[PDB]
């Protein structure tokens, strides 16, 4: 687990699965917008499970007041996810609260994020994004799928 | 040691912000003006100061003529003048400084205003931080025969960051969003041409 | 005294003394000062070739195949993060752009990112400023040099001793080759991560 | 007492260090300037200090014109000015003084700036020790129309020297390392006609 | 009050006042007064001769040689550190040059560089202030003299009382003739030391 | 002994020696270039052995920053030995911590000298020289050795 | 310059006449004086 920051928030939301191919650019989700006065942290959990003979490296990380250059539950595609499709390199976003998904290693990352806003009380609003981006192309020999799923689990925690 | 490198240093010794000319003007309070601050400034998301202004007049060509000048400060919520003779330079609700030309400069500071508890560099949802408006004019009925340029000075003080996000490459496009050239991406290092050097 | 009237301005009156501003909240996550940024590992560039601009996201990682030969050089660069090179892409380089003198340690960490079936070996040897290249594995080995293997850990971090401001020279090189057993992709890339030690201090302030 | 001859009171009473005329100009800082200092500073071998600047600005023939300045200082690290309308004159990382000519001079200190513990007047080796630049200008877009000459008075405070060396007697040749005329080499005493008077 | 927007020169805003500036180290050898200086002792140039400016490297020591007679006069100088002469070449006499006001006494240091073989007897003389140099010996014995033998002691310090700013002459004269062994060397050096005491003093500044 | 400037630092290298002829007019050495970061003392050693129908004087001293107007173990020769070769007069060359070769007297001298430099630590840079100055010129009678030589003996002291 | 890196003593007859090295060890390609 990783917290967010280090500062604790004070069901069980499945969404679509998202389908990883040899040759995608990342996704993205808008909170709280993706589960559609408010005030609540969230505890996110993406799962990646794929063969011991795959290969690849994600790269799963949150951006609050993250601007671009309303998905909904589908999510989005990035179309320039070396700017992050916003101007900011890829190559820093690991300032950001993030984690690996390295198909090597473990296959599971779950993020803590508590509530981040200048008021204390907020629909128009979204707080924060949720990227992931393969910085390492996924890769395997002829016959095995073709396609890698991933999912993204979401609970609120210290709804209000 | 490690003071060098804290947060209020790196906020400080005020520089140029903008110069206006008047061969009655308005401008309106913009930290994201000259693309050298903006960048420095888009680092965190959050930020909490107050500023202090400084004022330097002087015609063209350098030399200084006793001449009476008015700077007037609009809040966020009031009507901006529209004209030389209008009844916001006479209101009394949005203060004013008088000072001669051949004098030290006017120097004022301003809180921090602002109903949220801090600056917002990044928004995302739809419609909120605006500082206030500065406007200028030469006091007198009749038209004043001299010609002014001014360039304002600004400083930060007792500066708060939070929530710090990667920085910028890509060059600026508008002042107001980032919206960059997305057909020419210029990469953030240089080049080799084999690795191994 | 002289030295009156003048304004310098690495040097008020409130317009406003009625007003009272808002107090504030507990916004979580507050820097008090920029190292705290410069510690945290970001991804290094270490494919900077010539023809990775048009297509600027392969320029992470840099790849290891059977096809190359042991004991051959596989990748070599610097470790000057003011100097232009592979270290404009991280947050450290960046920052250091702002500052004049700066020194202190460095670590930089690498990251197997291949299949779970492959094994084999490599040797990262570090030179210290001063010298030359090594021309072989052997000449090397003698300096200081970390053995990683990536079958059975995934992550090797290589600390830099000292650095001030002629440059430390690193160096990647092939212990093994390449093994991989029948069913399994030919080709792996390696992802290198760099971040600045406890140490680290910067003097003067510039404007880039 | 023998308080009078110290080594704080031996480098006081700030003296003229240079005069700079302009009919943009710029003004590297080096103490190893008029052989005067020159002499009294090699003295020694390592020597801490810092400076206190003053400038007394007025056009020739001595009237006082009221005119707009613009001081400006340049850390050792920085890209110093090329033209009129460059941007180092407006990047705010190099601190710069504003005053009219018609007002008390400008007086600004400068810290003992140096990565090192203490200058080196005597390097042995191959490549150290600069102390920044100034810059002066007149502030305006358009030309000045009066001619300006200042004169730049230095002083020298909380003086350290370590490791005395003999004096120098012949004269100098370069501003920056001690090649003599070794030709015409110049006794240190006069002569007498015999050894008796 | 009077006395305002003036700038007098023997009498501040910093420009950087983030900068933290270098700690300092110990540097070996610090000179809190420019006394300590002065009171070591430095060669004097008594054979300050017309003809030696072609080659000043024999202007540091005077002859005595088996030649002279007995009684006769060798060698004479004033003891006037700021005046032109023998002085100018000492360290004290270059730092008086900085200064107009001095007191204090001074002590005079001679160095016999002869064989080892070479005996014989020198006569130091000093006569104070106001008067005449003596014309014999015999009359130069009855004042303030030392007795300087080279056969058993190198050096011999004498010690002037008291200078001030009709000036105190020094003689040196041969009390016996220079006896030498065969095989030899006929002619020896002498070289002069001077240095200042422990209440020597200087007023006021000066700029040469 | 002298130690320079009454502080102590904290094998027997023996330099070639050098002939001390009727016409000779100086030698000076370089360091720590003659024993070829760096941190360390010297004890400096210097005997002269002449017979007693000889005559002269010598003057070995120390100058921390040499600089001229990289010899080696060989040494040099100054060319203009009254101004020091550097403008500075050899009059008042005693400031420097010396001593006296006085063959009539005692023919060996030793002078410490501990590490001198701006910064604690340190190639291409070389700290102090030393120079030995014959000013007093030699003689003898006809028939005696017409070359005395001068040994030079280096022992690092607190190296690190 | 060579030989005096290696184990050497520094004799002069103006002060000692006579001075002795010990040879560290022998037994029975051979050292050299």
């Amino acid at each position: 687990i990783v917290i967010a920051y280090g500062e604790w928030p004070e069901r069980f939301f499945t969404l679509d699965t998202k389908s990883w191919a040899k040759d995608s650019k990342g996704w993205y989700w808008k909170f709280p917008d993706v589960l559609t006065l408010y005030r609540s942290g969230f505890c996110v959990h993406v799962q990646c499970n794929a063969s011991k003979f795959h290969q690849g490296a994600l790269l799963v990380a949150v951006l609050p007041e993250y601007v671009l250059g309303q998905p909904g539950q589908v999510g989005a595609v990035l179309t320039h996810p070396y700017v992050l499709d916003a101007g900011i390199p890829l190559s820093q976003l690991t300032v950001c609260p993030h984690q690996w998904i390295n198909l090597r290693t473990n296959n599971c990352a779950t993020i803590i994020v508590p509530y981040m806003n200048t008021v204390p009380f907020d629909l128009n609003h979204c707080n924060f994004g949720l990227l992931v981006i393969p910085v390492v192309p996924l890769d395997f020999n002829a016959g095995a799928t073709s396609e890698i799923p991933i999912t993204v689990t979401i609970a609120p925690m210290c709804a209000e | 040691s490690t003071q060098e490198t804290a947060i209020g240093n790196f906020f400080s010794r005020a520089g140029l912000v903008s110069i206006i000319t008047m061969p009655y003007v308005n401008w309106d309070i913009d930290l994201m003006g000259y693309a050298q601050l903006r960048r420095k400034c888009e680092l965190f998301t959050y930020m909490r100061f107050d500023a202090e202004f400084t004022f330097v007049v002087a015609k063209p060509n350098g030399v200084l003529v006793p001449q009476l000048l008015q700077y007037m400060y609009v809040p966020p919520g009031a009507p901006k003048p529209t004209s030389r003779d209008s009844f916001a330079w006479q209101t009394a609700t949005n203060p004013s400084v008088f000072v001669k030309m051949t004098d030290p400069p006017a120097q004022v500071s301003v809180p921090f205003m602002s109903p949220a508890s801090a600056y917002q560099w990044f928004y995302d949802g739809y419609p909120n931080n605006m500082m206030g408006t500065f406007s200028i004019r030469t006091v007198g009925t009749e038209k004043s025969p001299h010609s002014i340029t001014l360039r304002v000075y600004m400083r930060i003080k007792h500066v708060r960051a939070w929530i710090p996000r990667p920085l910028r490459n890509q060059p600026y496009l508008f002042k107001t969003n980032p919206n960059y050239k997305g057909n020419d991406i210029k990469c953030t290092s240089t080049s080799r041409d084999k690795i191994t050097t | 005294k002289p030295g009156t009237n003048q304004f310098l301005t690495t040097d008020s009156a409130p317009i406003l003394p009625g007003f009272h501003p808002t107090p504030p909240i507990h916004i979580p996550g507050e820097v008090h000062n920029l190292l705290e940024i410069c510690r945290v590992e970001t991804i290094l560039e270490v494919n900077n070739l010539k023809t990775n601009e048009t297509t600027p996201m392969q320029r992470l990682c840099f790849p290891v195949s059977v096809q190359s030969k042991t004991g051959e050089l596989c990748a070599a660069f610097r470790a000057d993060p003011g100097r232009d090179g592979p270290w404009q892409s991280t947050i450290l380089g960046q920052l250091c752009r702002y500052y004049t003198q700066w020194s202190g340690s460095l670590e930089v960490t690498f990251m197997f990112a291949g299949s779970f079936m492959a094994t084999g070996k490599m040797l990262i040897a570090y030179t210290p400023p001063g010298g030359n290249v090594p021309a072989d594995r052997i000449t090397a080995m003698l300096g200081t040099h970390v053995i990683w293997d990536f079958g059975l850990q995934s992550s090797v971090t290589l600390v830099v001793p000292w650095i001030s401001n002629t440059t430390g020279i690193i160096t990647i090189w092939y212990q093994t080759n390449y093994v991989v057993p029948i069913g399994a992709p030919t080709t792996a890339y390696i992802v290198a991560l760099a971040a600045a030690q406890d140490n680290f201090t910067m003097k003067l302030c510039k404007d880039t």
